[PDB]
RNA sequence: UGGUAUGCGUAGAAGUGUUUGGCGUAAGCCUGCAUGGAGCUGCCAUUGGUACAGAUCUUGGUGGAUAGUAGCAAAUAAUCGAAUGAGAGCCUUGGAGGACUGAAGUGGAGAAGGGUUUCGUGUGAACAGUGGUUGAUCACGAGUUAGUCGGUCCUAAGUUCA
RNA sequence: AACUCUAAGCGGUGGAUCACUCGGCUCAUGGGUCGAUGAAGAACGCAGCAAACUGUGCGUCAUCGUGUGAACUGCAGGACACAUGAACAUCGACAUUUUGAACGCAUAUCGCAGUCCAUGCUG
């Protein structure tokens, strides 16, 4: 039975990914079967492992869905809403650094010729 | 995504009922009996049970136990005698 | 244990007790009365000659509203009663302490009862 | 009611589940507070009423 | 003789679970929520009850998604991975 | 306490302790190390590993029972030790409850996670000495 | 609370019961004895949410009334009696027997309502202002299957609102 | 006698008093971090044994990654996967139900459509 590791999921093809989803859920089945009766387990552990092992291979195939998503998104503008960083609504909407450092011709006349220099007073 | 299919053949049987009444109805009258997912429409209890078990199924009775889960009570097809096939599924 | 007044060198003695026992506080006290510093053969006989109604319990304390029983003449009061349910448990208590009384090896003969406290129960 | 909406009769049932007596090994946990289930709705004592 | 008659006759529910908080407090015949106004844009929550805004806050309930904000803002909400420094090869 | 993010606040710190994550109380589970193993390794104390030998310095057994920890239990703050057992009244024998800092670890289980923080322990060692 | 008696202290603190002995006009104090188990006090200054009998005071507890006085009385209301149990007028129940409501029902169904109350099994304390082995109790399980009945749909009085 | 009165000893009743307290209260200090990228709150189902609290969403008392490095624990199924990892934290990758601003329209209905893609059956 031995809990399946993400790093054993990772090496394997999809079609092998999602062959071994159909295993360990006609698996979790017959070992809902044995809970009826109070499973040959005196109370029922495996079945818990099992609905576990089940989880972690439908997330190893979703990260490769996730990662096939951003390297073909990769070098595409206006990616799809759940890559754009959800970090919070108004971070956002908040102003580019490039359109906040933007300067008027004359305020960079200014602080060309002007800019505030590293001096001293006194005795 | 595109998000997958939340209803698969498993999640729509989540167990057989097994309890004392509902065996007497696998011997008498030929029926398997299920707690179902209370998003499985009869035709989703028809489909799974069909694909899961090979079972040829004739009609689905739906009830909602007051436990707030779901009892379908699935008619088989006279070819398929119930009693052998609750066994297989290894359940006296 | 602290059957308060621990009477004679306890070697002696064997005893009883039994609270929350659900019988009327103050018809216990009475019928404890009326067994008090009497021997214990006779005090059976006399238990059960109370609910047998030829002999009524002397009502000394808790006296009223309680009408009026010529069998407690005998004891040279006018207000008697019967209460039949608490006679029961004193009997019941007395059985104890002679099955105790046995097992110390205690002369049955001699069996007197020399203390009956009766105290009042959480309501 | 007598036939019951289908909203009230999952929030009755999930009410059901609750009236249970606590298992008695779990009144043995170190720091457990539980002596008993005692939100134990029993329909004539508490309702649900209103 | 309305007196305990007046109880006697009750027999009507003028309200019905609430869609918004289940407080069973939304009039059939209004159809409006007293407290939480029933869809109508805004809750309710008034300043005179102070009480009400304690129970319609935040931390009554579990705060799934905000709570993960909080820790996520003093990473700097950064996307990335760190991964590990040092071998650590899993072999059998 | 001289740094401003520090509590000698008497509420706050039994917060930390009773409510103790298992890592924290793992911590708080150390045992020190036997004179021997001092000379040895020149490390104070580690924190309970289940292999380890134990010798209780208190209560009753003041000195001996030369045992090995069954397991931390770290949610009721006791290590229990096979041979250490009270007689129940009802004959069971159920394990008297070790503070491990009642405690000097006898043997040390060596694993390469054991060693590493052993060797923390000698570094450190150098430098509070020279201060 | 600052200071102090290099104060007391699990070898028994504080607390508290106390015909211990004594002090002070008193406010009140100490001590003994018993109980106890984890901390505490005197003095000089320093601050107060600082001392209770009351406020138709508050909150909790407890008496006399009263182990029983009101009562537990409308619809007659049982009763023979077999079974069982710790105990059985009822409630457990047959057989039996007196009657009751007297099909405009104390019946047989449903809505409005109830919400597991239905039912089997176990069956004790609490509950059934009485008992109570039994129950709408308490514990443990099960049970409410529809193309055709309702909801659904439809509109009404009327409403939600662009 | 009994009872009553008065006092004392002992036992009840009852929870005052004391001492403790993972809590409360108030002042000070650092930071700015909800939401149509679907909130806060509500409902619903979830633990081997749970009914709640707490946690979570259909992958349900939790998953990646990462840190630490052997528990959890009431009883246990498990414990193994302690060397690739328990369990807790971190939690940056995912999942995140039915809802609710709540968004097809409604809501004493979990009611009823339309559309695209798709599956089985029949052909």
């Amino acid at each position: 039975m031995v809990k399946v590791k993400c790093s054993e999921l990772r090496i394997k093809d999809k079609k092998e990914l999602t062959k071994q989803l159909d295993e360990l859920k006609n698996e979790l089945l017959s070992l809902r079967v044995a809970k009826v009766t109070g499973g040959a387990p005196s109370k029922l552990s495996k079945i818990r492992v099992v609905r576990k092992a089940i989880a972690r291979v439908y997330i190893v195939m979703h990260q490769k869905q996730k990662e096939n998503l951003r390297k073909v998104f990769k070098n595409k503008k206006y990616k799809p809403l759940d890559l754009r960083k959800k970090k919070t609504r108004a971070i956002r909407k908040a102003l580019s650094p490039r359109d906040a450092n933007r300067k008027t011709l004359k305020e960079i006349r200014k602080r060309s010729v002007f800019p505030q220099r590293k001096f001293a007073v006194k005795a | 995504v595109p998000t997958r299919n939340r209803m698969d053949a498993y999640n729509i049987i989540k167990y057989p009922l097994t309890t004392e009444a509902a065996m007497k109805k696998i011997e008498d009258n030929n029926t398997l009996v299920f707690l179902t997912h209370l998003r499985a429409n009869k035709n989703h209890v028809r489909a799974a049970v069909r694909k899961l078990y090979d079972i040829k199924v004739a009609k689905v009775n739906v009830l909602i136990r007051p436990d707030g889960q779901k009892k379908a009570y699935v008619r088989l097809a006279r070819d398929y005698d119930a009693l052998d096939i609750a066994n297989k599924i290894g359940i006296i | 244990g602290r059957y308060s007044r621990e009477s004679d060198n306890v070697a002696k003695s064997c005893k009883a007790r039994g609270p929350n026992l659900r019988v009327h506080f103050k018809n216990t006290h009475e019928t404890a009365q009326a067994i008090k510093r009497m021997p214990l053969r006779r005090a059976q006989r006399y238990l059960k000659a109370v609910i047998d109604q030829k002999e009524c319990v002397p009502f000394r304390r808790f006296n009223g509203g309680v009408g009026r029983c010529a069998q407690a003449k005998q004891w040279k009061t006018t207000q008697g009663r019967w209460p039949k349910k608490s006679a029961e448990f004193l009997l019941q208590l007395l059985r104890n302490a002679e099955a105790n009384a046995d097992c110390k090896g205690l002369d049955a003969d001699r069996l007197v009862v020399h203390h009956i406290q009766v105290n009042r129960a959480q309501c | 009611a007598a036939h019951k909406s289908f909203r009230i009769k999952q929030k009755l049932a999930k009410k059901l589940k609750q009236n249970r007596s606590v298992p008695q090994w779990v009144r043995l946990r170190t720091g457990n507070t539980i002596r008993y289930n005692a939100k134990r709705r029993h329909w004539r004592r508490t309702k649900l009423k209103l | 003789t309305k007196g305990t008659s007046s109880f006697g006759k009750r027999h009507n529910k003028t309200h019905t679970l609430c869609r918004r908080c289940g407080r069973s407090s939304y009039h059939i015949q209004k159809s409006t929520c007293a407290q939480c106004g029933y869809p109508a844009a805004k809750l309710r929550s008034y300043n005179w009850s102070v009480k009400a805004k304690r129970r319609k806050t935040t931390g009554t309930g579990r705060m799934q998604h905000l709570k993960v904000v909080r820790r996520r803002f003093r990473n700097g909400f950064r996307e990335g991975t760190q991964a590990k420094p040092k071998k650590a090869v899993a072999s059998k | 306490k001289q740094n401003p993010f520090v509590s000698s606040s008497r509420r706050k710190n039994r917060k930390r302790h009773f409510q103790a994550p298992s890592h924290i109380r793992r911590r708080l589970m150390s045992a020190p190390l036997s004179k021997e193993l001092r000379q040895k390794y020149n490390v104070r104390s580690m924190p309970i590993r289940r292999d380890d030998e134990v010798q209780v310095i208190r209560g009753h057994f003041k000195g001996n029972q030369v045992g090995k920890v069954v397991q931390a239990y770290r949610k009721k703050f006791v290590v229990y030790v096979e041979k250490i057992q009270r007689e129940n009244a009802n004959g069971t024998n159920v394990y008297v409850g070790i503070h491990p800092s009642k405690v000097l670890i006898v043997k040390l289980k060596l694993d390469k996670d054991r060693k590493a923080i052993l060797e923390r322990r000698g570094k450190g060692r150098l430098a509070a000495l020279g201060k």
